[PDB]
C-alpha cells in the first residue's frame, strides 16, 4: 500500500506527503484514502491519529 | 476543535 | 497525552 | 530550597498569567465577537446582474438600479442595436448617500451607496442622445443589483 | 481544554 | 456556538 | 418626578441632532464628459 | 393573467416590474391591473397586499 | 440526481456549487431543485438543511 | 433571520 | 445545535 | 438568539 | 399614511 | 403582522 | 405608530 | 418588527 | 393632521 | 477576596495586550523584478 | 503539555 | 550520572 | 529537570 | 525532551 | 515572610528582561558581491 | 551540573 508521512503540522489543517509524492492536507475530520478517517491531529507532537488505528507521524528523515 | 496546547493529562 | 483529548472532543460533540 | 518552588510557581502565574488555555479562549472570543460585528442583519441583498429596457417616452417609469451598503453597482449604458453608449456627462444629486467613480471616456459608471438606505437619482446625459438618461436608485433593498444593463431607446455612435 | 464558540468543556483524568 | 463545529 | 426631566433632556439632545441631521441637503454634483 | 415581483420597496412607493417588464411605481392607494386596487405596502418584509387578495413579494430568482 | 456542495456561508445568504458546475445562491427560505426549499443555514458549521432531508456541506475536497 | 452566533444549546 | 436554532426560528414566525 | 425588528425571542433548551 | 417601522404587534 | 398595521390603517382613515 | 398628521394612531393587538 | 421578515 | 391624507 | 480584583487588573492588562495584537494586520509588499 | 512529546 | 536523566526522561514519558 | 510541556518532571536521586 | 543543563545529580 | 516576595521582584526584573532579548529577532543580511 | 564532564 501507500505509506503517506507528516509534511508539517498546525492545530487544525495538517499538510502530508507520501511515497507517490502526492500532497494532501486534512483537518479533524476527513475521509483520507485507506487509513479512512482522521480522529485526532496531535500538532504538538507532530501524530495523526485514525480511525483504522494507523498512525501517521513525521518520516524519520525528516523530523 | 480542540487545542490541543490547551491540553492537561 | 491523546486520551484525555478523546474524551474533552466526545464530551464536546456530546454537549452543543 | 522550597522556596525557589513557590516563587517560581508565583512567577509562572503572574509574568504569563495567560494559562495556555486562556490564551486559547481569549482568542476564540475574539473570533466570535468579530463574527458578531461582521454579521450582517438578517438575508443580505441577492447579487444579481440584470438588464433593463429604457424607455424615455413621457409618461414612462424611469429605471430603479438597487444598491447595497458599500458595494459597487456598475451601470452600462446601450443602444438598440447591442452595442456600447458612452457618456457625455452626468449629474448625481444627494452625493453623501451615493460615491461615484467613471473613467471619463467609457460607458461605466461605478457607483457605492454611502449610506444605507436614503435613495436618490443620477442624470446621465448620453453621447448622442439629447435626453438625459435620468434613473432612481434606492440602497438597502433585499437584492442589489450589481450590475445593469440599460438598454436605452434609442441608437449609439456605434451600429 | 476550550472551543472556538465560547464554551469551555474538559475531561476529567485521563493518563497514557 | 453549537457541538456540530 | 426628576426621572421626567433626565429622560426629556437626554432625548432633547437627541432630537436636535435627527432634525439637523434632516436640514442638510447636500449640493448635488455635475461631471462633464472628455 | 399578468404576474408582478417587486424590484425596490420603500414606505410608500413599491417599484414593481410585470412578466412582460411593463414597469410601474405604486402608492398607499392605486389601480393595478389584473391585482385590483393596493391595500398595504409592507417594505420592511417586501410584501404587498391587494384588494384581489394576491400578494405581490420579490420573484424567487431576485430573492 | 445533481449534488451542490458548498461554495461560501454566511449568516443570511450562501453561494452554493453543483457537481455541473453552476454557482447559486440561497437564503432563508428559497426553491433548491431537488432539495425541495431550505430552512436553515447554519454558517458557523456551514451547514444547509432542507426539506427532504438532504444537508448541504462544504465539498469533501474544498472542506 | 436567525443569528446562530447568538445561539445556545 | 440547530434544533435550538428551529425551535427558536418557529417560535420566532410564530410570535409575530 | 435574536431576529433584526428588535424584539427578543429565545428557544427554551434544546441539546443535540 | 403607515410606517411599520412603529410596528408593534 | 398585518393585522395590526391595517387595524391601524382603518382606525387612522376613521378618526380625522 | 404615527401618522403623517403628527396625531398617533395604533392598533390595539393584533397577531398573525 | 414583525415576525413575517 | 386630517384622516384622509 | 481581593486578590480576585487584583489578578483581575493584571489579566485584564495582558488580554487587551494579546487582543490588539491581534487587531495587528500588516499590509503586503511586492518587489518587481528588474 | 503532554508526556509523549 | 546519566542515570538520574535517564531516569527522569523515562518517568516524564509515562506522566503525560 | 523541566519538559517542554512546561510542568517539572526530577529525578530522586541517582549518581555515577 | 531533557534538557540537561537543568540536571542535578 | 517578605523573603518570597522580594524574591519574586528581584525574578520579575530578570525574567522580563530575559522575555524581551528571546523576543528579539534581527533581520539577515544580503552582500551582493562584485 | 554533570560529573563526567
Amino acid at each position: 500500500r501507500i505509506i503517506y508521512y507528516i509534511q508539517a503540522v498546525i492545530p487544525g489543517r495538517a499538510w502530508l506527503i507520501g511515497s507517490n509524492g502526492s500532497t494532501l492536507t486534512v483537518r479533524e475530520g476527513s475521509k483520507i484514502p485507506g487509513y479512512g478517517m482522521v480522529k485526532l491531529i496531535d500538532s504538538l507532537q507532530g501524530r495523526i491519529l485514525t480511525s483504522s488505528g494507523q498512525v501517521i507521524k513525521f518520516s524519520q528523515e525528516d523530523s | 476543535c480542540v487545542s490541543m496546547i490547551g491540553g492537561s493529562r | 497525552c491523546t486520551d484525555a483529548a478523546l474524551a474533552a472532543l466526545e464530551y464536546h460533540k456530546s454537549n452543543a | 530550597e522550597v522556596i525557589d518552588k513557590k516563587a517560581f510557581k508565583d512567577m509562572t502565574r503572574n509574568l504569563y498569567p495567560l494559562n495556555p488555555e486562556q490564551v486559547v479562549k481569549l482568542k476564540q472570543i475574539y473570533e466570535t465577537s468579530e463574527y458578531a460585528k461582521a454579521a450582517t442583519p438578517g438575508t443580505p441583498p441577492k447579487p444579481t446582474a440584470t438588464s433593463q429596457f429604457v424607455n424615455l417616452s413621457p409618461g414612462s417609469t424611469p429605471p430603479v438600479i438597487r444598491l447595497s451598503q458599500g458595494f459597487v453597482s456598475s451601470l452600462v449604458f446601450l443602444d438598440s442595436t447591442g452595442a456600447p453608449w458612452p457618456i457625455a456627462a452626468y449629474d448625481l444629486g444627494d452625493p453623501s448617500s451615493f460615491n461615484i467613480q467613471w473613467d471619463k471616456t467609457s460607458n461605466t459608471l461605478m457607483i457605492q451607496a454611502t449610506k444605507l438606505y436614503n435613495y436618490g437619482n443620477l442624470a446621465v446625459r448620453l453621447r448622442g442622445l439629447n435626453t438625459p438618461v435620468m434613473l432612481t436608485l434606492i440602497p438597502g433593498q433585499k437584492a442589489v443589483d450589481y450590475r445593469v444593463d440599460l438598454r436605452v431607446q434609442g441608437y449609439g455612435p456605434n451600429a | 481544554r476550550v472551543s472556538i464558540g465560547g464554551t469551555v468543556y474538559t475531561a476529567k483524568k485521563y493518563d497514557d | 456556538p453549537f457541538g456540530a463545529d | 418626578q426628576q426621572e421626567i426631566q433626565q429622560r426629556t433632556s437626554d432625548m432633547l439632545t437627541a432630537a436636535t441632532q435627527l432634525v439637523q441631521d434632516w436640514k442638510q441637503v447636500e449640493t448635488q454634483v455635475y461631471t462633464e464628459g472628455t
